[PDB]
């Protein structure tokens, strides 16, 4: 336990099949994935202690983190992906599915909202059905970067009276954020309604995700031929720039950048070039990537992944690192015994040009191992020192 | 009359057929009832009189528990739970016995065709373990050499596939509808072409191709299913299909009479 | 030929010879 | 630091955890074994006399 | 009692796919009124469109306080339902531009639409309505 | 260990087929993929078991207990 | 069991520095496995051939 | 170009059996 | 592998040859070359950790040996036997280890020692404190060459299962 | 856990009749969440699944073999001519209702192993048990029924 | 210890009914029903065919937790027509349709058996 959370109270529902069991939203305050972690229980023994435990340490009156004035809860991976999937203009629901979803919402008042279309057919929009879980009298605006009140890119957010009007639901709305929906409802309506809000949203999005299905695989990671070719030539011209700089340096005419020594300037220039190459290639892969790509779906859907993750899986790994300087000559005059002496070409000193799809040439594999080892040992020392200073 | 049926082909062990004028929940529930609810017979409790072999005792138990058994006449007897008796009367159960010996110099196998019925079989075709191949041996159990002994007392009971996979007859199932995706219940992940990058269904040609350009037939509805049932062999396949239908309707009629009695 | 060079697939023969000789715990035993 | 400022306690349990999207936040699922081991006293009132009698 | 509340004839200029798969963007001009303009989203699979199509629009506040929805009751209906494209939604913003031209924004589930026009600047709408399109 | 009885995925009995699949590879000199095909295991959930099961039972069996 | 048979260990002292033998070195190539190590209080301290 | 996805030995076993 | 310089075939070649390796295969299938018998005429060399400051190594036996898949000096003295033999025992089990992140390899190499399977064959005889034997231990469908030498195909770790990378609503 | 550091545990269990199921009826053994893929960056797990599938179909057992020249493109061509989708995807049906799922999913065989940390040795509880002697506190020891 | 086994997975209510008839209080003529020892394999069928009937207005089933073999079902319909009558009509439809299916199957099976 490190901060005010991780002692929070709960009500108990007895379940079979021995293990504990808790809601997915409360996972990150506990900081506990299910990789084999373990919790602790503490039963109070009297009326005073039961009362003060229920009135202070219960979860629902601890949504807003006192340490950083934004809620610490939120909805997470599966329901986040499912809620972006459900809130799109391009999707629709028919009658039997919407009846089952409406019955899944527990406090549902028993009125079926009229569908958006009677068109020849009754169909409801995902925004429309999801508005049932949102309680009434709530208002919110986003207006980010598009949003001309006729939002063509469908970015932004707007709710009138518990009804979505436009906008793709996203972590910037329903995850933990400053102007988040969770923040708004807890501050406004009352800080135990929000618990029922999580229950409703989680149940309905989980049901619809069951009957839609979502997955990913290799073909997400693979790229397209011409884009791959452009990636290759981009890295090639970066290598050409590096070689040009090395020639200039070896011809002893350089600007000798101010504040820095000659070799420092050379190293700065080459590292700058290589990182620009990696960024450009990763951007190229991402802007090629199709809208049906699932890792793209998750990464613009909030929950997992990153731009750099996509770039490294598909386009290029990039230059490995050992405290800022790249891999030093442990062997005399060379990095590793498979090259002649006195090189500074990036593949010799450690630029993993390749990508995780194609795999690594063994030298690049070794340099990758170097970088990872550095990260591990840094973690293993910082944890003990930060624990002492915290105490 | 209603839900017509068409047989494509049949064998000793699997039936492949067409189901039409039916609704989706109907077909799917038929599938699940066939895969989970068919009563049968299987060996359930076992008494080791004497084990010597390298093979472990609860292996012998568990691997015995999975031998399929002859169950044409399964309806004649009744459950051990509902039975008026106690401790496995003949009118609720059957008894099996195994004998082994390390006779030869070489390793001796113990096949399923060695266990023999002991109790009163009362003239109902029950309990003989199925021999599928053409070489007499059942399924292999255990191996012995020159000194090991097995003496097994076994009892089979009714059981259904819901609480254990012992009591299954199902063993596989197949299911398909709208092989041409006219109902648009999916759309294909792809990178150049849905059509090129996916293999055609085997059941494509029993319906016409989607005629290329006609608008989306929104009012339509799923029909014309594609089933392939393939039993393990504890019971013939026609029997498993008909019994599944029978037990589903027995369930529904039970809920009806419960409602009327309420 | 017998004097042709070696395609990279073949060296697993050499590795088999090495392991068949040394074993793995050879340094302990030695 | 090991007997006054912190210590062993009583009335506690320790297992591993798994997710569930059918429990709202203030709920926690507990195995029947743990709830059979743990306990909590109640004082007998006029209000709970019958329920506690049945439960005894 | 619940008559039409605005009716006109619209000529579509052109259609935007909108980089989606079932909905698109349509903008149009009124043949009669030279200044009234429209933008709209259509679930294009139920009603494919192209450029140079005349369209009929109709607002229709009701069909003759509301109850739960009903499966549509196959009996004869003296309603505004002899159309081909019927769609329920809600107004959400009003706007005054050019000190004459009103504008209004109706949502539809997630679909959006827009009018212009300065003649009916009081007869125009109110908070929610249907939408009726034929052929 | 013996071959399993009844494939974990599907349920079809396997274990009759083991020594047959052996002698399909002893004297018939047959390729094993075709051997499983001619043995008649057309789904692959069943197929993995015969292809990957190892037989430790005889290596156990070469002791001399009692 | 095989992994435990081929296994090496060094002493360092109380805390130690960074670029001292915790981190992997160039000379380690082809001799000691660049992938295995226990994590926590022994990373770079216990290595396998 | 055949890219070699699996294993094989006994073709070379008989290859040296008749090369001897 | 040692690489002589001057070849009557011109450029440069490693000394060992196809005839030698055929003799090796014959010795294997005999069921009288050894590793030592391959040492005693200058084909391989033992190299400590220092002569690498004096030598030059080739990856492949073809990489500079004649003068959309993967992106890949004329004074070579040695060529390494096979680059996969820079690994260790645990890490020689990870399929395609060049195709993921290094810290993930480190985790797997830690966890594999906690796995259970068989460990010996006389386990019916050996009394022991705690032993863990599973029922139907299957050799893995994917594999690499080293675990043949690790006898791992004879004593497998776990079973292989049919998976599905989906989010089937709950758990 | 896999051979790639994907350790995890069983959430709940299902039978076949509500496990999802594919057209040939290959009902899967186990399902893991997709979000363990990108942030863990564990590509080789996916590659193994693909290669294992094509190895089982062909009969020929596969090959991992780190710095070789086997590519997923070659694996894909081989698996396509065995008669499945070129990236291992699959049409598959919700075993509750039999309806098609929308998105096709990944599917295949993969090698696991079972770890020793089993829950039956970690469940532990105590109410008013034995009691230490020097400090008069609840004793230690999960085996010793401690606190 | 008290952790339940698979005996309670399908054995009907011991000292208990098969179903409860509890009236909703939120809409006119609505009943919730709690079946137990059953699951999707019956619930989806009843819901789908009852929805196929025209006189009903709402029909949806859910299972609360896969640890428990119980599930609920909510029916409302227009006035006069009783929900229990709706349910019994639905069951009669089901029994008739699949009895027809059964007879059809033996006919074609006997036909396919040559001669
Ligand atoms: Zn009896
Ligand atoms: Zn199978």
């Amino acid at each position: 336990s490190l901060h005010k959370m991780s002692m929070m109270a709960h009500r108990v529902k007895v379940i079979p099949y021995s293990t504990f069991r808790l809601n997915l939203s409360v996972t990150s305050p506990y900081n506990a994935d299910f990789d084999g972690d373990e919790m602790n229980l503490h039963v109070p023994q009297s009326e005073e202690t039961r009362a003060e435990l229920s009135q202070l340490c219960a979860v629902p009156l601890q949504i807003v983190s006192p340490q950083s004035n934004k809620p610490c809860m939120g909805i997470v991976q599966d329901t986040l992906c499912g809620i972006r999937k459900l809130t799109l203009r391009d999707t629709f629901i028919e009658l039997d599915q919407v009846l089952n979803m409406l019955y899944w919402v527990p406090d549902w008042d028993g009125v079926i909202p009229t569908p958006a279309i009677i068109k020849p057919k009754p169909l409801w929009s995902g925004k429309q059905i999801l508005s049932v879980a949102i309680p009434n009298g709530i208002h919110l605006q986003r207006f980010d970067e598009g949003t001309t009140l006729l939002s063509p890119k469908d970015n932004g957010m707007l709710i009138i009276d518990g009804q979505i009007i436009f906008g793709v639901v996203e972590k910037k709305t329903v995850g933990s954020s400053n102007g988040g929906l969770i923040h708004v409802v807890t501050r406004e309506k009352g800080p135990q309604v929000c618990a029922k809000l999580f229950g409703n949203i989680q149940k309905v999005v989980n049901f619809w995700l069951l009957h839609n299905g979502f997955s990913t695989g290799i073909g997400d990671t693979i790229a397209d031929g011409p884009t791959m070719r452009e990636i290759t030539e981009t890295i090639a011209e970066a290598k050409k720039k590096v070689l040009d700089v090395t020639k200039e340096a070896q011809a002893n005419l350089l600007t000798a950048k101010h504040g820095m020594t000659l070799r420092e300037s050379f190293e700065d220039n080459v590292v700058r070039f290589l990182n620009e190459a990696r960024d450009k290639a990763g951007r190229l892969a991402e802007v090629n990537l199709k809208d049906l790509n699932n890792v793209k779906q998750m990464v613009m859907a909030g929950s997992k992944g990153s731009f750099i993750n996509i770039a490294q899986m598909s386009a290029c790994v990039g230059q490995q690192s050992v405290e800022g300087k790249r891999i030093a000559f442990g062997f005399v005059d060379r990095t590793l015994p498979h090259f002649s002496k006195d090189d500074y070409s990036p593949e010799s000193k450690g630029f993993v040009e390749n990508s995780y799809l194609r795999g690594l040439t063994p030298q690049e594999f070794f340099f990758h191992a170097m970088g990872g080892r550095e990260g591990l040992i840094d973690t293993a020392v910082k944890t003990a020192e930060t624990g002492y200073i915290q105490r | 009359e209603g839900p017509q049926v068409k047989i494509r082909e049949a064998s000793k062990d699997n039936v492949d057929f067409i189901l039409s004028n039916v609704d989706l929940a109907m077909a799917n529930s038929l599938r699940r009832v066939m895969i989970a609810e068919i009563p049968t017979l299987a060996i359930d409790s076992v008494e080791v009189e004497t084990n010597t072999t390298v093979l472990a005792d609860e292996f012998i138990a568990h691997r015995l528990g999975l031998i399929p058994l002859q169950s044409m006449d399964i309806e004649q007897l009744e459950y051990s739970r509902d039975c008026f008796c106690e401790d496995h009367c003949d009118k609720c159960s059957v008894v099996l016995t195994l004998q082994a010996f390390g006779e030869s110099e070489s390793t001796t196998n113990v096949y399923s065709k060695d266990l023999v019925i002991v109790s009163n079989l009362m003239g109902r075709n029950i309990g003989h373990p199925i021999i599928q191949d053409k070489e007499g041996n059942g399924v292999l159990i255990c191996k012995l050499r020159k000194g090991q002994e097995l003496k097994l007392t076994c009892v089979a009971k009714k059981g259904i596939a819901k609480e254990h996979a012992k009591w299954g007859p199902a063993a596989a199932i197949e299911f398909e509808y709208d092989p041409w995706n006219k109902l648009k219940h999916t759309d294909y992940w792809y990178e150049q072409d849905s059509a090129k990058e996916w293999p055609q269904s085997k059941n494509c040609e029993y319906e016409d191709p989607p005629n290329e350009g006609d608008p989306f037939d929104y009012k339509a509805q799923a029909d014309t299913f594609y089933m392939n049932v393939e039993s393990v062999g504890s019971i013939p396949v026609d029997q498993v299909v008909v019994r599944g239908i029978d037990t589903l309707q027995k369930k529904v009629a039970s809920i009806l009479l419960a409602l009327t009695q309420m | 030929d017998e004097s042709a060079p070696i395609t990279a697939e073949d060296s697993w023969a050499v590795i088999s010879a090495f392991f068949r000789e040394k074993g793995l715990v050879s340094q302990q035993l030695d | 630091r090991g007997n006054l400022m912190g210590k062993r306690v009583d009335f506690s349990a320790r297992t591993v955890i798994s997710g569930d999207p059918n429990l709202e936040l203030d709920q926690v699922g507990v195995p029947k074994s743990i709830a059979k081991t743990l306990t909590y006293p109640e004082v007998v009132t006029p209000y709970n006399i019958d329920r506690l009698t049945q439960l005894v | 009692m619940s008559n039409t509340l605005f009716d006109d004839i619209f000529q579509v200029s052109e259609v935007d796919p909108g980089r989606y798969n079932k909905v698109c963007r349509i903008e149009a001009a009124s043949t009669t009124q030279d200044q009234c303009k429209l933008t709209l989203d259509i679930n294009v699979e139920l009603f494919p469109v192209a450029a140079q199509d005349s369209l009929t629009v109709t607002i229709a506040s009701s069909l003759n306080a509301t109850r739960s929805w009903r499966p549509p009751q196959a009996g004869d209906r003296s309603l505004a339902d002899d159309y081909d494209y019927v769609m329920y939604g809600t107004a959400y913003k009003f706007e005054e531009v050019s000190k004459d031209l009103i504008a209004v924004y109706y949502s539809f589930g997630g679909l959006l639409m827009r009018l212009e026009g300065n003649y009916r600047n009081l007869n125009n709408l109110q908070e929610n309505a249907y939408l009726l399109i034929r052929r | 260990m013996i071959v399993p009885v009844r494939c974990f995925s599907c349920g079809k009995v396997v274990g009759d087929k083991w020594e047959s699949y052996l002698n399909l590879l002893q004297e018939d000199e047959l390729d094993e993929g075709t051997a499983l095909s001619r043995l008649g295991l057309k789904r692959y959930c069943c197929r993995r078991m015969i292809l990957t099961h190892v037989d430790l039972i005889e290596k156990f069996l070469r002791y001399n207990p009692l | 069991t095989l992994s435990h048979l081929r296994r090496t260990n060094t002493p360092i002292g109380r805390d130690g520095k960074l670029a001292k033998p915790r981190q992997l070195h160039n000379t380690h190539w082809g001799l000691v496995c660049p992938a295995e190590t226990p994590e926590g209080q022994a990373c770079g301290l216990v290595k396998n051939l | 170009t055949n890219a070699s996805p699996f294993i094989k030995r006994d073709r070379m076993r008989r290859n040296f059996l008749r090369m001897r | 592998f040692i690489v002589e310089d001057d070849e009557s075939l011109g450029h440069k070649e490693l000394k060992v040859r196809k005839g030698h390796i055929a003799k090796l295969m014959a010795t294997e299938y005999q069921d009288e070359y050894t590793w030592s018998s391959l040492l005693n005429e200058g084909l391989v060399e033992y190299i400590d950790a220092e002569e690498e400051e004096s030598i030059l190594i080739a990856m492949q036996p073809e990489d500079l040996e004649p003068a959309a898949k993967r992106i890949r000096a004329t004074t070579f003295t040695h060529c390494e036997i096979h680059p996969s033999m820079i690994l260790g025992v645990a890490a020689s089990i990870i399929p395609f280890p060049d195709h993921n992140q290094s810290p993930r390899n480190t985790y797997q190499s830690a966890m594999g020692k906690q796995a259970m399977g068989v460990f010996l064959t006389n386990y019916n005889v050996r009394m022991d404190t705690m032993a863990n034997i599973l029922y139907y231990p299957q050799k893995p469908l994917g594999t690499t060459r080293a675990m043949e030498y690790l006898k791992f195909r004879e004593l497998p770790a776990g079973q292989n299962a049919i998976v599905a990378i989906a989010c089937y609503s709950g758990y | 856990a896999s051979r790639h550091g994907q350790k995890g545990t069983i959430g709940i269990t299902y039978r076949r009749e509500d496990m999802p199921f594919t057209a040939e009826g290959i009902v899967p053994d186990l399902i893991i969440n997709p979000h363990a893929i990108p942030s863990r960056m564990t590509v080789a797990h996916l590659i193994e699944c693909l290669l294992s599938k094509v190895a089982a179909l062909s009969g020929n057992e596969g090959d991992a073999s780190p710095f070789t020249d086997i590519t997923v493109e070659g694996i894909s061509k081989l698996l396509r001519e065995h008669g499945y989708q070129s990236r291992g995807f699959e049409v598959m049906y919700n075993g509750h209702t039999g309806k098609k799922l929308m998105a096709q999913i990944f599917f295949g065989p993969t090698y696991y192993q079972r770890l020793r940390h089993m829950v039956d040795d970690k469940i532990h509880a105590r109410a008013r048990g034995p009691m230490q002697v020097l400090t008069r506190q609840p004793v230690e020891g999960r085996s010793r029924d401690g606190g | 210890m008290n952790a339940p086994d698979r005996f309670e997975l399908f054995l009907l209510g011991e000292g208990e009914s098969k179903l409860k008839i509890d009236p909703d209080t939120k809409a006119p003529n609505a009943v919730v029903i709690t079946f137990e020892k059953e699951d999707h394999t019956l619930g989806n069928l009843i819901r789908a065919e009852l929805l196929n009937d025209r006189k009903v207005l709402f029909a949806a089933y859910k299972v609360e937790h896969p640890f428990f073999a119980r599930f609920k079902l909510r029916i409302q319909t227009t006035e006069g027509y009783d929900p229990k009558d709706a349910l019994k009509n639905a069951c009669n439809s089901i029994i008739n349709k699949l009895g027809a299916l059964k007879t059809n199957f033996e006919t074609e099976w006997n036909l396919q058996t040559l001669a």
